[PDB]
């Protein structure tokens, strides 16, 4: 904005979609999906 | 060009000018003479009676 060094104005961005506000298994009929996860070490040895 | 709007070949054009430039100005300054003597191309210093 400026004619010297270090002198500028920042615009912020933001993702946005279904993951960044929920609503991913909105489910109103109550039939979707969830992507569960992933496993992990930590995961298996609390399996035994 | 500093500014963050740009893309990488709009920063890529402008600095294929700005080199375009830089070397305009190492053209003039070795290729500038009078009678002979490079005037820009020294460091050093001329003596008139």
């Amino acid at each position: 904005v400026g004619a010297n060094d270090g002198e500028t104005i920042t615009i912020d961005l933001k993702k946005i979609d279904s993951d960044t506000l929920g609503l991913n298994g909105f489910n109103v009929n109550g039939k979707g999906t969830i992507t569960n996860k992933a496993a992990t070490v930590s995961d298996l040895t609390s399996a035994g | 060009a500093t500014t963050g709007t740009n893309s990488d070949s709009d920063l890529d054009s402008i600095q294929d000018e700005i080199k375009s430039r830089l070397d305009e100005i190492d053209r003039v300054s070795g290729q500038t003479q009078f009678n002979g003597v490079n005037v820009l191309a020294k460091d050093g210093s001329m003596k008139i009676q």
